[PDB]
DNA sequence: AATTGAGCCGAGCTTAAGACCTCCTTTACCTTTTCA
DNA sequence: TGAAAAGGTAAAGGAGGTCTTAAGCTCGGCTCAATT
């Protein structure tokens, strides 16, 4: 019952960020297919090559980081 | 007190301030102590001068 | 998932040319010899999308295209018809067999694509402009023909005007999208760095012709059409 | 009903062309000769199809298609673009604008009706324009006939108020609740005021107003001359 | 080999005060209408 | 013809947003030991 809560919680900070941010994020880590996909996989299947899904990852960590829309969270650790 | 149930047309006013708070439904003496000096500076259109003037009645009434 | 691309070409030649560049841009590619089987196949596997040679062995293209439309599993399914143009004919006969779309051969690997894209849009950033272009790798502005170092935060603000080129954007927005702040948070901060983009941009910060103020609303980027950059 | 269509050329010739055969197809068929009026047109009446030139004076046709993918309204308003086809340049710069087609010029009508039919198989409300008056909400501005002119926030909104009843006087009340949301019995005199900045703004001669008319004991009245009649009046 | 974190720095970033330019409001006095 | 009665224009003043600096911070990069 603390999987199913820490999702809803996890897609409502996602909703706050960019689309394309979410979605990198989202393959970054492997939300949707538990496989955790390189830079060149999303490098081919996106728009631009790599060295571009790095900056929009650090990009959208920053917004993330930030004390603002995350904060509950930090009790999940 | 009796000067609390006074209407804010007898506040004497300016027409700037006085239509600026009756927009906000500002309709007694009661319902502008309510309001702080900083929700008086949240009136639209409202300005330091006129919480001032408003200030000043509030000293000429007491 | 990957797309999937049912390929229905009897060109052996064409049909590999056609898998490999789909396959290189990432599709699942399935090819079939002939009309019959590619017909099964579609049927069996409700591909994403299927591109159909016109000049099939004992079943022509159009026929195979209307029996696609006919049966309701594949009906919905878009069919990229494949054609040698030439004669008014197979024109008049593809304007009843309910193709999608045309492209002729020889073409180009980009169109093809292009078109792929179009469609999959269908079933489901500016990086230069005038005289800007920005480098993301080294988050650099070529800004007409001199190069401009930004720092992270000016790069992102110069982009997110960028992408709303022409546009007011609000200070909110601006908020949202490059800090991902609430709305109601500070907006004093932008102030601040809109003005070191004038100071990098402008010829005179004082008075800034291409990132203007729109007060009350917010900021502008106007550039300069490409036709008019012999004048600036 | 008849499907809309939208045709988007600077090209006279190519835009009559178009607009004959579609008409001869039993379209609705709408034009616009510059992408602002064809995005105006594009926002203020949501057509079923836009037929968008490449070339369009100060606005590209990228641009345009661009602003219609970011309008919720037309998003999802197919768009197919006229095209010159001459350099890789275009092509790669297409390849983002999020067109949904591309014709070449010059084209066979049957070609072209051919991909109307697509797109329209495929598919299945302010007034922001009329006559000399494009209004441009994102940017504050009014074109009027071929001038820019910057506006203030309330005088935008009470220009866009009267464009919304031209040819109808607007009572005072119903500037102020549209415009301001304040009391129908609040004082109109401010109005007053800000319409000769209009007129200062828009007339040839504010002191003998022409467009913005006083309908006395009523308000105020925008009357603007038909596209017809537009040619008599630029040079006022 | 590849990471990695640590010190030592100045580049990026934020805070607060004050001045300062558009936008708006309301007045004092008019001009300009429709009507008895 | 005289007279309401509305409708304009030019100010004065304020309100609000948008720019400028002295104080202070902290943040990433660069080197460079120190290692899994």
């Amino acid at each position: 019952v603390a999987k199913n809560l820490l999702r809803e919680d996890l897609e409502g900070v996602l909703s706050t960020l960019s689309p394309r941010e979410r979605d990198v994020l989202r393959l970054r880590y492997g939300l949707d297919d538990g496989r955790m996909k390189t830079l060149e996989e999303i490098g081919q299947l996106f728009n631009v090559t790599r060295e571009r899904i790095r900056q929009i990852e650090a990009k959208a960590l920053r917004k993330l980081r930030h004390p603002n829309r995350n904060s509950i969270l930090k009790e999940y650790i | 007190t009796p000067e609390s149930q006074t209407p804010i047309e007898d506040l004497q006013l300016s027409v700037r301030a006085y239509n600026c708070l009756k927009r906000a439904q500002v309709n007694s003496v009661a319902d502008l102590l309510s309001y702080t000096y900083e929700d008086l500076l949240e009136i639209k259109n409202f300005g330091q001068k006129s919480a001032e003037e408003v200030v000043e009645a509030l000293e000429r009434i007491g | 998932m990957k797309p999937r691309i049912l390929v229905i070409d009897d060109d052996s030649a064409i049909l590999e040319l056609v898998a490999v560049n789909l396959e290189m841009s990432g599709y699942d590619v399935r090819k079939a010899e002939d009309g019959i089987k590619g017909q099964a196949l579609a049927v069996q596997l409700v591909p994403d999308l299927i591109m159909l040679d016109l000049m099939l062995p004992r079943v022509d293209g159009f026929t195979v295209c209307q029996r696609l439309r006919r049966d309701e599993r594949t009906a919905e399914i878009p069919v990229l018809m494949l054609t040698a143009l030439g004669q008014t004919q197979d024109k008049v006969e593809g304007f009843n067999a309910g193709a999608d779309d045309y492209l002729t051969k020889p073409f180009e690997v980009e169109e093809m694509l292009a078109r792929v894209r179009a469609l999959l849009q269908r079933t489901d950033e500016i990086l230069s402009y005038g005289p800007l272009t920005l480098i993301p790798e080294r988050f650099e502005a070529i800004w007409f023909n001199r190069t401009v170092k930004l720092t992270h935060l000016e790069f992102e603000l110069l982009h997110c005007l960028l992408q709303r080129h022409g546009q007011t954007v609000a200070p909110s927005e601006i908020l949202k999208e490059v800090w991902g702040y609430d709305p109601d948070d500070d907006i004093e901060t932008i102030r601040v760095h809109i003005r070191h983009l004038r100071t990098k941009l402008e010829p005179d910060p004082r008075h800034p012709r291409y990132i203007k103020t729109v007060y009350g609303a917010g900021y502008c980027l106007e550039l300069p059409a490409e036709t008019e950059l012999h004048q600036h």
